[PDB]
DNA sequence: GCTAATAAACTAAAAACTATTATTATGG
DNA sequence: CCAAATAATAGTTTTTAGTTTATTGGG
């Protein structure tokens, strides 16, 4: 769904755009309706919260409350809602501009991208937006902006770095993190590594092997980069397995499901060319590195198939 | 440090203990570095897990006394921390030390010694 | 008990220590059978605050109850009895003792 | 395990005399500094325990009984309650309450309190990662004139040194310098030089301690110990750990509406048809498609989710260009070796690291972080460690793991295609791009709904008449930015947008 | 100890909230 | 005496908080415990009295979670069933009240606790059922419902720790009444999805080890008035127990005990899948834990029991009886030998069906066998089993040779002369096997009498 | 004279960090 | 048939992934 929106640059500059999901966690908008394993009527089956300590409590004598540390407030969502801070609107504006290399992948937050264009047929704001484009590429800055989706939605505090694409230019917001959203743990210097360092065979038939299983290829002799195994433009097979158990029982209602398919594996692996040229190096650092390692499988009685008592055509006492 | 079970440290702090008190059997003063040394195992990964430190040290302790005193304010310390058998350790070490009851009257009566001394275990 | 008047009137007393310890109004007014609530229902008879904070004037903003004086309260206490609503006494009240003012009380 | 800190404050004189006597007292000031510890314990981890004595008093209230010594809270949890309590004796005129209920003109022992915290420690029953004391006064001299005490104090304090107790003390306000290395600088646990001289500063460190600070601090704990599976059986440990993590308002507690006590609940799940009650196992899961209500178990729904075992499962190698960056699933993770059932993990991850940095290809794997879990492609990035000036680590040495989206985690995007700009635009947009020129820095910004949390929950504790307001980090200086800027908004604007048109819906 | 808070032994060293200033 | 002063004490040393209150309330809450466990049969009236006033103080008094009161209510719940165990059936007077007490403990005061008191509580009920039988037991079926609508909380939160509730719901306090006989189908129907879950299942979700056995407990509780031998769900859950003796800690052991229970309930559905269960139960009765031997013992006499019944009663047969019995007992040749010779008995069963004469012919060369133990100079420890297997096949036999008459006699008086040197155990075996050889003799009147006289004049 | 959906805090377990527990193998 | 010395499993409180909501614009 379209987000209209105007790029506010201070009070001064407004830039009408048009906001859209790129990228996102998609998932199935049909969760799983339980219903009676009698009658399979989910109707007929309903929960029931209850509130106590008997001593019954009821929806209407209890609020909301909060833990205070080694202490409890009550505080209920009238209260909450009167001291909440309140955003605005769809509100969205940037905050200034700092170098690309001054953020990175860490710090991506959220779990969706947002392509964003100038907003539809606005050709004043469509050249002003392709003209901040080209300005921050060579710049190479990027524009720290903040974000409200709505009214009810809070604040976001996130960077719009230019799409550059010949058919289509868009910012690309990815959110930020707070101070509050961050951890600060230490871990040991692998470069001050004595009694990790490894041989230098090691290290020759490490090379060895990503030589002989990169997953990339040299196209035409132009040094352009060719994939051997996208898995961006390859579907979850979640999907595709659940819908094959869905078909399955559907057209059988009491066999069992089938097992996943060969396809799926051969989608999921990569070409087995590269497989093959990593076999002999596999084997080298598998040989040139020491290591050690320092409850559900519930089966049936019968490891075997059958058993039982048959004396037929035996009654020779 | 060797704690696969109790036996390793248990025996050999014992020996330890043993031989410490019998220093070539105890005519001359000169391995205070071995005094150290086990002075140091105590405190080196037991003053930071403290279980098998209490141990060992009633086994040397029992072994030879006159050595907890670099240890007093540490058994002091942990005897408020256990609950079983530990803490019978811990009041054998402190029985072990005679020339220790200069001041402790009041160490007993902070780590409350009148509690534990009021359930029977006999 | 006491007083039994102060019975069937829910008071909920979460303000005044300055004035008078609120223990000690809950403790007297429990003596007169009180119903004291901690949080204020529907059927909080009035709001007894002395010790103003933010949640006594988050109360303020719902005109839903009647923020008592804990002054009131001693006079209800030395009275042995629920005296009527003053114009002195319910920093902010409902609309109904707006009325009860109104009508028997000059502004 | 947790941590002890226990706030030892002086009561004798100087605690109530002040430099000017119109400015905080050496003893108000003391109360303020506690209770933004309280604060920022309480927002930060409660689980430790803090502990507050008085010495040097006309009484004492410890179980030892030592005089003129007065414990006033046990090493526990920050309290609400103990905040108002101090706060009962903040400011020159709560030190005023202090002298009235309490007060001081009796010598106090070093030795002694030193002997009272060490037994309040041992009163602890939690693993505490450090015994800490805070000391609030401004003088030595007392002890240091009689050498007795001194050196009784100095072998009691050695005595907790080896105890590992982690001695602080605090330069307080005094009007004759903080006077130390005269009876202190040879008794505290110290290891680091500091300050050492007679200095007439009133506070070393009062600044950042009476700074609120409102965060979590999660302690480090591994998000999960995977075993990355390189072909089928070179298999390592590997630590993987969420550097970046999105903080939550804490959740919300059931309790009356009459009496505000803790409320628990029970949902159970009746039979519509008939008010029986239903068992878990009586019901089964649907979904309808068409004319067929497809009936399935929760066992095998959670089985065909499941695909591989947990672990990584390494793919191959890619080119760290062909990862594009506008490409992002959700928030990246961080993959460190573990050496703890595999051994000689870590040697390998050092060999694969150098080599990948080397050759600057990441490693592909399909991912499953945990059972009935649909494996994911993850592209490992080898990061490497960096360090400050400090050499504190900055960036962790290992990899970074991205998620690599699938086909299907995009929508569908009616829009205009490519429109130009002219040169002299966007050379106007470098110019005010270069005017806006502000530094990026990970930790100016904070969630100005959370703050506002927080200082509506503190205010509640404190029964305050109005709370505190949350300074927001997310505001454009849209005043500071026209003023950096001038008219060049007015010259781009004519430049694209003609004077007719105005930017709107 | 450098890059350590003071408030949280082991943990580093808390910055101020801070902002954007442009430069 | 001291529990009087002590006993008062703590019930004013829980006056405050200061956890430490609680800690000396443990210490002489343990210290009145190892008093009162100590003999005695007038200090015990006092232990009584103290037990109420106590037991109301604890009931009330703790009112929280606390652990200052957990570990002190822990210690109670252990010291009350240790006290139950015998320290007076005159419990009686108490046993109701501080039921319902316990139960609400379970509930209300421990509202917050996951720890072992529920344990605790739950143990010390099931006791004061099975030691109070049909006497009190008029306050089950609320507390049934109760449980009933608890264990299907939609939370997890009972632990498999708390899973004991099922040994719980095992119920046959008083008659098992109508109301959780008409529940008990939907008893069955969670047993079935709890059993399921556990034992058929790859989700990393196992939970056998206390659900298995409670489960098992439960139905070995119930199923002694139910499950006729016409339901799948009853076959059904003779294949649950199949899959647990080896799906590949003596949860299995449980397993034995419960099928050895209801063995017949299982019948017309076990005679199939023989050979395995028979070879099973032989490698479990070898193996450490001698309650799992002793477990496996039963459970494979009172299948062989079963299969004997029902192969006399065959057209078919045949096939259990020649293709193992015989052949495995002779390839037999310490109980193992014991089990071969009461196999040899209950096998004389179809001899009767058909080649009665082998019926005399096992008899004979058995009696010759006995003979041979008879004379060597251990030598004693399967006697009853030659007893017992000589009067089933004297039982079953109807023309008996009376020539070995006086042999079998004078090896049954030199059996009853060799009485002592047993371990009781085994002395109960050989009583059971001489009350048996009797009743045996019972058929044959003249003989009867006779043989009677002679033996017991020998004796 | 208009139900195309999305910004959802919920009652989510689907880690256990570290703490007693218990059979086992027992020992003489 | 009780006869003692030794590891496992599971009592915590932790994150994270299926959850459910009020604003969307279609006779």
């Amino acid at each position: 769904i379209h987000w209209p929106c105007r790029l506010t640059i201070g009070s001064n500059l407004s830039i009408r755009i048009a906001a859209y999901k790129s990228i996102l966690q998609e998932r199935v908008k049909k969760t799983w309706t339980v219903v009676d394993a009698k009658t399979l009527k989910k109707e007929d089956i309903q929960k029931e919260t209850v509130y106590c300590l008997e001593t019954e409590v009821l929806k209407e004598d209890i609020i909301q409350g909060f833990r205070y540390g080694s202490d409890i407030v009550p505080f209920s969502k009238v209260d909450e809602e009167q001291m909440k801070y309140k955003s605005e609107g769809k509100c969205f504006s940037v905050l200034g501009f700092c170098k690309s290399s001054q953020v990175q992948r860490r710090f991506f937050m959220g779990n969706q991208v947002l392509k964003v264009f100038a907003a539809r047929d606005d050709e004043a704001a469509a050249v002003a937006l392709s003209s901040l484009i080209h300005a921050l590429d060579d710049l190479d800055m990027v524009a720290i902006v903040r974000y409200a989706y709505d009214k009810r939605a809070n604040p976001q505090v996130g960077v719009a770095f230019p799409h550059i694409k010949h058919n289509y230019e868009c910012l690309v917001y990815v959110q930020l993190p707070f101070m509050e959203d961050l951890r600060q743990y230490m871990f040991s210097s692998l470069k001050n590594s004595k009694k990790y360092a490894p041989t230098e065979a090691q290290l020759n038939a490490v090379d060895a092997l990503i030589d002989s299983m990169s997953l990339a290829k040299k196209d035409e002799k132009t040094d352009t980069l060719e994939d051997l195994f996208p898995t961006t433009k390859i579907p979850n097979p979640r999907f595709q397995r659940l819908f094959q158990c869905l078909l399955h029982r559907a057209l059988h209602p009491r066999e069992p499901l089938p097992p996943i398919q060969q396809h799926i594996w051969n989608m999921l692996n990569p070409p087995a060319e590269v497989t093959t040229k990593s076999q002999i190096p596999l084997s080298k650092i598998k040989t040139l590195f020491p290591l050690i390692e320092a409850v559900t499988a519930q089966e049936i009685f019968q490891d075997n198939h059958e058993d039982g008592p048959t004396a037929k055509k035996l009654k020779t006492e | 440090s060797f704690v696969r079970y109790k036996e390793v440290y248990a025996a050999a702090a014992e020996v330890l203990g043993l031989i410490l008190r019998y220093v070539m059997e105890r005519k001359n003063i000169l391995e205070e570095s071995l005094c150290e040394l086990v002075a140091k195992q105590l405190k080196q990964h037991q003053n930071t897990m403290e279980d098998k430190f209490i141990v060992c040290l009633n086994k040397v302790t029992k072994s030879f006394p006159p050595l907890a005193d670099r240890f007093m304010n540490a058994v002091f310390f942990l005897l408020p921390k256990f609950h079983g058998v530990l803490k019978t350790l811990c009041l054998e070490v402190v029985l072990c030390r005679v020339e220790g009851m200069t001041e402790l009257y009041f160490q007993l009566k902070s780590k409350d010694f009148v509690q534990v001394m009021r359930h029977r275990d006999d | 008990k006491i007083s039994n008047i102060f019975e069937d009137v829910e008071f909920c007393v979460m303000s005044g220590t300055d004035s008078q310890p609120k223990p000690d109004l809950e403790n007297r007014i429990a003596e007169f059978g009180g119903y004291i609530v901690q949080n204020p229902g529907p059927d909080t008879y009035c709001v007894i605050a002395g010790s103003e904070n933010i949640r006594v004037k988050n109360i303020i903003l719902s005109n839903k109850h009647d923020v008592v004086k804990p002054a009131w309260l001693l006079e209800c206490f030395k009275t042995k009895s629920f005296v009527p609503w003053q114009p002195r006494f319910m920093i902010h009240m409902c609309p109904s003792t707006k009325e009860h003012f109104a009508r028997e009380y000059d502004c | 395990g947790r941590d002890s800190l226990i706030f030892l404050v002086d009561a004798s004189k100087a605690m109530f005399e002040s430099q000017s006597e119109d400015e905080l007292t050496p003893f108000d000031m003391s109360i303020q500094c506690i209770q933004s510890v309280y604060i920022s314990k309480i927002i930060s981890s409660d689980r430790d325990l803090l502990a507050v004595v008085f010495y040097g008093t006309e009484k004492d209230k410890n179980s030892v009984n030592f005089k003129n010594i007065y414990v006033l809270q046990e090493l526990d949890n920050p309290g609400a309650k103990r905040i108002l309590e101090l706060d009962q004796f903040k400011g020159q005129q709560g030190q005023k309450r202090f002298q009235d209920m309490m007060g001081h003109g009796s010598d106090y022992s070093l030795s002694e309190v030193l002997w009272v915290c060490a037994n309040l420690f041992s009163d602890v029953q939690f693993k505490m990662s450090h015994k800490r004391i805070m000391l609030f006064t401004n003088e030595d001299n007392p002890h240091g004139n009689d050498s007795a005490k001194a050196s009784r104090a100095r072998t009691k304090a050695g005595d907790l040194r080896d105890t590992g107790i982690f001695l602080d003390l605090m330069h307080l306000k005094k009007p004759g310098g903080f006077d130390i290395s005269l009876f202190y600088r040879d008794i505290i646990s110290i290891a680091e030089d500091e300050d050492l001289r007679v200095h007439f500063e009133e506070s070393s460190k009062l600044e950042d301690l009476l700074r609120k600070v409102r965060a979590k601090e999660t302690r480090k704990r591994a998000l999960s110990r995977l075993k990355l599976k390189l072909n089928k059986d070179i298999v390592i440990s590997v630590g993987i750990y969420n550097l970046v993590q999105k903080a939550l308002k804490p959740p919300p507690i059931k309790l009356y509406r009459e009496t505000n006590e803790p409320v628990k609940t029970k949902t159970r799940t009746f039979n519509t048809s008939t008010g029986g009650l239903l068992l878990p196992s009586d019901t089964k899961r649907s979904q309808i498609y068409g004319s067929r209500q497809i009936i399935l178990e929760k066992e095998e729904t959670e089985e065909l989710k499941r695909f591989d075992d947990p672990g990584l499962m390494l793919m191959g190698f890619k080119p760290l260009v062909l990862l594009k960056k506008h490409h992002y699933l959700r928030p990246s993770l961080f993959v460190y070796p573990e050496e703890s059932l595999v051994i000689g993990s870590s040697t390998l991850f050092s060999a694969l690291l150098i080599k990948c940095l080397e050759k600057e290809v990441a490693a592909l794997c399909r991912y499953t972080p945990r059972r009935n879990i649909p494996p994911y492609f993850v592209a490992l990035v080898p990061q490497e460690e960096e360090l400050d000036d400090q050499k504190i680590q900055v960036t962790p040495p290992g990899f970074q793991l991205v998620f690599l989206p699938f086909a299907d985690d995009k929508r569908k995007m009616p829009f205009t295609e490519k429109i130009m700009a002219t040169p002299e635009q966007v050379g106007k947009m470098k110019a005010i791009v270069e005017k806006l020129r502000f530094t990026y820095r990970s930790d100016s910004f904070e969630n100005p709904v959370l703050q506002q949390h927080f200082r509506n929950l503190e205010a509640l504790a404190l029964d305050l008449m109005e709370p505190e307001q949350a300074v927001d980090l997310t505001l454009p200086k849209v005043e500071a930015m026209n003023k950096r800027l001038g008219s060049l908004v007015d010259e781009f604007k004519e430049l694209v947008y003609p004077p007719d048109y105005n930017p709107e819906g | 100890c450098p890059g350590e808070s003071l408030i949280n032994p082991g943990f580093k060293s808390k910055k101020p909230a801070g902002g954007v200033d442009f430069d | 005496c001291s529990l009087l002063r002590l006993q008062e004490t703590l019930s004013a040393a829980d006056r405050c908080g200061a956890a430490l209150a609680g800690h000396q309330l443990i210490r002489g809450l343990g210290q009145e415990c190892v008093l009162s466990s100590s003999p005695a049969v007038l200090a015990l009236q006092t232990s009584l009295v103290f037990s109420r006033d106590f037991g109301l103080l604890v009931f009330v008094r703790k009112s929280l979670n606390s652990i200052e009161f957990r570990e002190c209510r822990e210690e109670i719940l252990k010291f009350l069933c240790i006290f139950l165990e015998k320290m007076g059936q005159k419990i009686a007077p108490y046993s109701v009240e501080i039921k319902n007490t316990c139960t609400s403990v379970y509930t209300k005061d421990r509202a917050a606790k996951c720890k072992i008191p529920a344990l605790d509580l739950l143990i010390k009920l099931l006791q004061t059922f099975r030691s109070s039988r049909l006497m009190d037991e008029f306050k089950i079926g609320e507390l049934f419902s109760k449980f009933y609508g608890e264990l299907a909380l939609k939370k997890k939160i009972p632990d498999t720790v708390l899973e004991k509730v099922y040994e719980l719901l095992g119920l046959l306090g008083e008659v098992h009444p109508s109301e959780m006989i008409n529940n008990a189908e939907n008893l069955f129907r969670a047993f079935l999805g709890e059993l399921k879950t556990q034992m058929t299942s790859a989700v990393r979700e196992p939970k056998l080890p206390v659900l298995a056995g409670c489960l098992k407990g439960l139905s070995s509780l119930l199923c002694n008035f139910t499950k006729s031998m016409e339901e799948d769900p009853q076959t059904s859950r003779e294949i649950f127990n199949f899959v647990l003796k080896a799906i590949r800690y003596a949860v299995p052991s449980a397993g034995l005990r419960l099928f050895a229970l209801h063995a017949s309930q299982f019948s017309t559905c076990l005679l199939d899948n023989y050979v395995s269960l028979f070879e099973v139960l032989l490698k479990w009765c070898a193996h450490t834990n001698v309650e799992l031997k002793k477990a496996a013992l039963s459970a494979l006499e009172s299948f062989l029991k079963q299969v004997s019944n029902m192969v006399a009663k065959n057209a078919e047969m045949h096939k259990n009886k020649l293709q193992y019995f015989m052949e495995q007992f002779y390839g037999i040749i310490n109980k193992e030998l014991s089990i071969a010779i009461r196999g040899y008995g209950l096998f004389a069963g179809p001899c009767k069906v058909i080649n009665a004469k082998d019926v005399d012919f096992m008899y004979v060369e058995l009696i010759q066998r006995c003979k041979q133990m008879f004379l060597t100079q251990d030598r004693v420890y399967q006697m009853p089993s030659f007893l017992q297997s000589v009067a089933s096949v004297l039982l079953y036999l109807d023309t008996v040779p009376e020539v070995y008459t006086p042999v079998l006699e004078h090896l049954v008086v030199m059996q009853i002369d060799s009485f002592p040197q047993y371990s009781p155990k085994m002395q109960l075996v050989c009583c059971r096997a001489i009350v048996k050889v009797f009743l045996a003799l019972a058929a044959k009147g003249p003989v009867l009498r006779n043989c009677i006289s002679t033996v017991v004049h020998q004796g």
